[PDB]
């Protein structure tokens, strides 16, 4: 929108990370208050800072706002775990004649314990060939959403059709699992000799190949 | 107070929606009521707002005629009309409260927010889902464990409850979400972990219930004989 | 380069008088002689600065405050004037050093059936400082009875609706009123002529 | 702190009532120019919204007390806002009352008379019965028309009129008033201002004291017209008795101008008439309104809005649609002003247009005042203001100044007498009827007369006060006073009595302010800017100030008087005195044409 924010800000636990909103002269430089909004992931947004310097009830003292000239600033004195959110600045505009929000600022607190990705390849069964469709699945477990790139190959050329990436879901042991899909045809299923699933994660690559015949 | 919104429905190109809002304990007065949607990953912008007592609404520039917003103060509610539904109109809508003030600036700030109504537009037609079994091969069962499950094809919408032996299995079960395809088709996956000693005495079946389609298929899984 | 002024005056929807559209003009050259030579406005009164010698002088920043009022409160927009709109919506200070422009727009801010799109503030607990906006919709408590947000006895809403219609007289027709304010603070000049 | 709550409530009422009144006036103007069923539906729904809003706002106002506010204007607004009327009773009684009023309206509007030769041929009341009553030279025909009109409506209205009277009396008794006459007379009461109080009995005593002064001017005119009808009809009226009932020009005896041609004293000198002068010069309503605007702006009064000049009608477009051919003005508010004026190339239409222009100028005078500071404490100020300008525009000097009348027309001692007689035939002649009707209605609403002597008292007071004989006795089965337009739709009639003196008081004030020491009938108020400004200073006030002060700051009198009325017709009074040197002056109450 007209109000510009950084796409994301790195998070240092226990230090200050300043989130800015450099708007135009008709929205922030005009004199309208810059209301700072914070939305938790999978949660409805709520009012974080209002009146451009004042704090609503139920808001921690760590979040404080300040605007000078045509730019606003959000001060975060303390960085804890639940500060993972996207921050929006909202101000009234004269040319637009209405309240407009910003682009969002993803405050990402650091953390990364992981392990090697374990993948399993399940070949299609016999009864699926009579449905005039061929499906190839790639079950991957004990991995992280970072570096979830999935590649397909048939020992002669990579496959650039029917490949998608699915967002993983949280398990009950602080783990995430996902899968990738591939739509094909049983007519060309027997033409290729073998099929393999390629997953790249932090430079660790594992290969699994199934044999239809 | 708390604001209650409707559930999620799928929609079609054209047509209209009737997103509503309801404030618990009354207090739907002396305060403007604005509607803000949350686009899926591209931000939020303001549809419009009504001063409910005066019965006069205002709109934005990109949504002045496409969107119509109405209020009813007797039952403490507001009805949102959104005609001409396309693909970029798929988002989640929130009914936010307004807290006007006399501060020099005096900018509109949203104090209270609703639950959120997810509206999506899809051209998928209702059809019959197809379920096929999956069984591991000889090389897959290197150890004492085996992996098998059931997959769903040609199904809509995405809410589907997959139960193992009518809920008799609770350990090792995992549910996977779908992903957008070229033709707008969705497909999920489901796997379980079982020992190899129970593959010759106990069979595994999948029970899939589809409430809108009024169908329920019972299918068996039998391990591969060639490998 | 020319300051953006055409889209301010040719705006499709001017803001209401309780929440007026405020714009900042800077870092360009603004020829105020175009507005005077066009003479398309009924009101061109400018206190605090001469109606002609403001063009060649250099200022720092310009504030534009646009709103729509009826006919007989154009007189109310002046330093020292009081009223239900000139005090409760936009109180022009006694040391005003700019100009106020008002023109008739009955063909664009009114239609048949009654145009209620423009609002105004009617009741306030006290006065307002100059250059202050009040968008508070909290019910004005008249008497000692606290209604706690329920409309009733000794409780009336501050914000009412206007009566803009194209078949009314010039005293109740929608007039688009903009306010230009010049600040001469300890800053270098950015706008000239 | 009560008074500031009252001011806030009054401001809220002013804004919302201005909006709703503009909407209802818009609906009414849409109906009266484009008559169709959905226009009637628009009037009905707009009136229902207006009535409901007024009802609930008046309840909220009546909830407030009245003994802690000394603010005069606030007190006046509260008094004029705390009004219930027929809503003080139950729902069934109010529905019965307004159903009775609707039956009054329907029976009065649906008035037809059929010839005895064949029942198919019938003539309505407004389009034609008034025409044949105005243009008739026969005694038997007018007698038959009177009998056919008042022998079939009274029989169906008499118990209905009794029900209306008793319902109005009950509603007046339920509103802390002794009678409906007291409720109507309370509109002139002033409360709060010291030294300017006005009760309901002093008005009656002053009306009687002015009526005993208008009696010598009325009995001479009665003797003159009796002599004229004797000369025209020797075997139909004797100059010992009273005037015939149906020989009063019009049907109700209000305007006697229908027999002006029969009662011309000097037929040799041509009467003033510029109808050919506007016919041969291609004069339309546009030119008439332009010259009237020039005359109104030449005396200091501000001119009309463009709204009147573009939105209001002044001509009907053929027979493709029907419009109301009746003068009625609307103050729509918010600077919107409109008027129905059925224009033809005549002089009566010219005077009616000037009267309605005076009406809308008075409406524009108190433009800045709120809806509770609207038109004044009486409904005769506007009539007087319109008619004084109408008569000023009809003076021979005004006609000669605009180039209409030829300057060679002399002003001798005969044309002025004819003009004075014409003015008194429509101004003086309605005062006894107005006073009689108001006094009679007062005693009916007070209850001093039983239900078996209403006709007896009405005809006894008709044979004495007005002095009109009846060609045939009538029993109690009829209701003749229930055949008036102002009595069948619930409007007061004392307004005409007040404006009859108000017009002459205003005319004398303007002629004195214009420094005109000559005769009053030749006085002209053109070119007078100071008199126009002085008049506008009172026109702007409206009902915010008492009518006593509004008369004191104009004519210098707190109470009305017949001094300008007697001074205006002084040459006519002397002419009636010296011409009636051999004719009997007065009338006898023991004369009856059916007893011969
Ligand atoms: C008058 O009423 C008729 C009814 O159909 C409508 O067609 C016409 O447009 C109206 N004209 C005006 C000037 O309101
Ligand atoms: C009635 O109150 C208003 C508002 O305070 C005041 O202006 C006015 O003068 C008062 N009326 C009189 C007769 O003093
Ligand atoms: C005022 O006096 C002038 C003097 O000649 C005259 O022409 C004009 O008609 C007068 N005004 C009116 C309204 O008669
Ligand atoms: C009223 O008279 C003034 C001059 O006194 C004139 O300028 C104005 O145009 C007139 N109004 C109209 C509607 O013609
Ligand atoms: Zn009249």
């Amino acid at each position: 929108s007209v109000l510009t924010q950084p796409p994301s800000v790195s998070g240092a636990p226990g230090q200050r990370v300043t989130i800015s909103c450099t708007g135009s002269s008709s929205n922030i430089g005009a004199g309208y208050d810059v209301h700072w909004y914070q939305q938790l992931p999978g949660t409805a947004p709520k009012l974080l800072i209002y009146g451009n310097s004042n704090r609503p009830s139920g808001v921690p003292d760590r979040f404080s706002g300040s605007k000078s000239g045509t730019s606003a600033s959000l001060a975060i004195t303390g960085l804890q775990a639940e500060d993972e959110a996207d921050y929006y600045c909202q101000s009234y505009d004269s040319s637009l004649s209405g309240s407009v929000f910003g682009g969002g600022t993803k405050l990402t607190v650091l953390g990364q314990p992981k392990a090697a990705p374990s993948v399993t390849l399940f070949p299609p069964s016999s009864e699926e060939l009579q449905a005039n469709k061929a499906t190839l699945v790639c079950l991957i477990s004990d991995f992280y959403p970072g570096a979830v790139t999935v590649a397909w190959k048939a020992d002669s050329s990579p496959v650039k059709a029917g490949v998608e990436t699915t967002t993983p879901s949280k398990q009950s042991n602080n783990k995430y699992a996902a899968s990738s899909y591939l739509s094909l045809t049983p007519e060309q299923w027997k033409s290729h000799r073998s099929y393999s699933c390629q997953v790249t994660h932090e430079g660790s690559t594992v290969e699994k190949t199934v044999a239809p015949t | 107070v708390q604001l209650v919104e409707s559930g999620a429905e799928v929609k079609k190109p054209g047509s209209s929606v009737k997103v509503s809002c309801k404030a618990s304990g009354g207090t739907f007065s002396s305060y403007a009521i604005s509607w803000v949607r949350q686009a899926p990953g591209q931000g939020l912008e303001w549809m419009g707002g009504i001063i409910p007592i005066l019965g006069i609404a205002n709109y934005a520039q990109k949504f002045q005629g496409r969107v119509t917003i109405t209020a009813d103060k007797s039952t403490s509610t507001a009805y949102m009309e959104l005609s001409s539904l396309r693909s970029e109109d798929t988002a989640v809508y929130y009914c936010a409260r307004e807290n006007g003030y006399s501060g020099y600036g005096a900018a509109a700030n949203f104090d209270l927010w609703g639950r959120g109504t997810l509206v999506t537009v899809s051209s998928a037609s209702t059809k019959g889902p197809s379920v096929f079994p999956l069984a591991p091969s000889s090389k897959s069962t290197s150890g004492g464990t085996a992996a098998l499950g059931c997959l769903v094809k040609d199904y809509f919408p995405e809410p589907v409850t997959v139960s193992w032996n009518s809920g008799a299995l609770t350990s090792g079960v995992h549910t996977f979400p779908a992903v957008l395809q070229s033709s707008g088709l969705y497909s999920l996956s489901s796997v379980v972990t079982v020992p190899s000693s129970s593959l010759g005495t106990q069979t595994y079946i999948c029970n899939v219930n589809h409430k809108p389609s009024n169908t329920k298929v019972d299918k068996k899984v039998e391990p591969k004989s060639c490998d | 380069n020319l300051c953006p002024f055409g889209e301010v005056f040719n705006a499709t929807r001017f803001a209401s008088v309780y929440a007026w559209n405020r714009k900042r003009i800077s870092n360009c050259v603004a020829d105020y002689s175009v507005l005077y030579n066009s003479a398309s406005f009924s009101t061109f009164k400018c206190y605090g600065v001469s109606p002609t010698k403001l063009n060649d002088l250099c200022f720092t920043n310009v504030y534009a405050d646009s709103f729509v009022i009826r006919g007989d409160e154009v007189r109310q927009i002046a330093p020292g004037q009081t009223g239900k709109i000139a005090d409760y919506n936009y109180k022009l200070p006694d040391d005003f050093t700019g100009c106020v422009i008002a023109w008739n727009s009955n063909n664009l801010d009114s239609k048949v059936g009654g145009n209620y799109n423009y609002l105004y503030r009617l009741f306030r607990k006290s006065n307002l400082k100059p250059f202050e906006r009040d968008i508070s919709t909290e019910i004005y408590q008249a008497g000692s009875t606290p209604c706690n947000g329920v409309e009733g006895f000794n409780c009336y809403f501050p914000l009412q609706s206007y009566g803009f219609q194209p078949t009314n007289g010039v005293g109740y027709q929608p007039y688009r009123v903009v306010v230009l304010s010049f600040e001469l603070l300890h800053a270098p000049a950015t706008v000239c002529g | 702190t009560i008074e500031e709550q009252a001011k806030t409530f009054l401001d809220k009422f002013n804004h919302e009532a201005e909006d709703l009144f503009y909407q209802s006036s818009l609906a009414s103007w849409n109906y009266n120019t484009n008559i169709t069923e959905e226009n009637v539906q628009n009037m009905n729904n707009a009136g229902d919204k207006w009535s409901a809003f007024l009802k609930e706002q008046s309840t909220l106002a009546q909830m407030y007390p009245l003994q802690e506010i000394q603010n005069l204007t606030v007190k006046l607004q509260l008094q004029a806002l705390q009004q219930n009327g027929s809503s003080v009773l139950s729902e069934d009684k109010s529905k019965r009352l307004n159903t009775i009023l609707n039956t009054m309206s329907t029976i009065y509007s649906t008035g037809k008379v059929c010839n005895p030769d064949n029942p198919q041929e019938c003539l309505l009341l407004e389009p034609g019965l008034n025409e044949i009553m105005a243009n008739s030279l026969d005694y038997n025909e007018r007698l038959w028309a009177w009998e056919s009109w008042r022998s079939e409506v009274g029989k169906q209205l008499r118990p209905l009129y009794e029900e209306y009277v008793v319902l109005k009396n009950e509603m007046a008794r339920a509103n802390h008033y002794e009678d409906y006459g007291d409720y109507w007379r309370g509109d002139y009461e002033v409360n709060g201002v010291d030294g300017y109080d006005y009760s309901r009995g002093q008005l009656i005593e002053d009306v009687e004291h002015t009526f005993e002064e208008i009696k010598p001017l009325y009995e001479h005119l009665h003797a003159y017209v009796r002599a004229k009808l004797m000369n025209a009809y020797p075997s139909y009226i004797s100059p010992i008795g009273c005037l015939p009932a149906h020989l009063l020009g019009d049907m109700w005896g209000r305007f006697w101008t229908n027999l002006y041609s029969l009662t011309v004293p000097f037929g040799q000198k041509p009467n003033i008439d510029v109808t050919d002068a506007m016919v041969d010069q291609a004069w339309d309503a546009q030119r008439i309104f332009k010259e009237a605007e020039k005359f109104f702006v030449s005396v200091g009064l501000p001119n009309m809005t463009q709204g009147f000049w573009e939105n209001s009608m002044l001509t009907d477009p053929g027979n493709v649609q029907k419009a109301v051919c009746h003068p009625t003005a609307w103050d729509l508010g918010k600077g919107d002003f409109r008027i129905l004026m059925c224009t033809k190339v005549t002089m009566d239409d010219f005077l009616t247009a000037h009267h309605e222009m005076g009406h809308i100028q008075y409406d524009m005078a108190y433009a800045a005042q709120p809806f509770l500071l609207r038109n004044g404490a009486n409904e005769g100020f506007h009539e007087a203001v319109g008619e004084i300008m109408s008569l000023s525009a009809a003076t021979p000097k005004h006609l000669k100044s605009i180039g209409l009348l030829s300057p060679d027309f002399q002003e001798d001692n005969e044309t002025e007498i004819n003009f004075l007689l014409k003015q008194a035939l429509t101004i003086v002649g309605t005062l006894p009827f107005t006073y009689m009707l108001e006094k009679w209605r007062w005693m009916v609403f007070k209850g001093e007369i039983p239900k078996d002597q209403w006709m007896k008292k009405w005809w006894e007071m008709k044979r004495e006060i007005v002095g009109v004989v009846e060609p045939v006795p009538h029993d109690e089965t009829y209701c003749d006073p229930a055949s008036l337009f102002h009595v069948s739709n619930d409007y007061s009639f004392i307004r005409y009595y007040t404006r009859t003196l108000y017009q002459f008081q205003f005319q004398e004030a303007l002629c004195q302010a214009a420094k005109h020491e000559g005769p009053l009938h030749k006085c002209d108020i053109s070119n007078s800017t100071e008199a126009g400004q002085k008049l506008f200073n009172m026109l702007r006030l409206g009902k915010s100030e008492p009518w006593t002060l509004a008369l004191e700051n104009v004519v210098g009198a707190k109470n009305m008087n017949v001094r300008p009325l007697l001074n205006y017709f002084e040459p006519l009074f002397t002419w009636l005195k010296d011409q009636n040197k051999n004719s009997f002056v007065g009338w006898s109450t023991d004369w009856s044409p059916y007893a011969d």
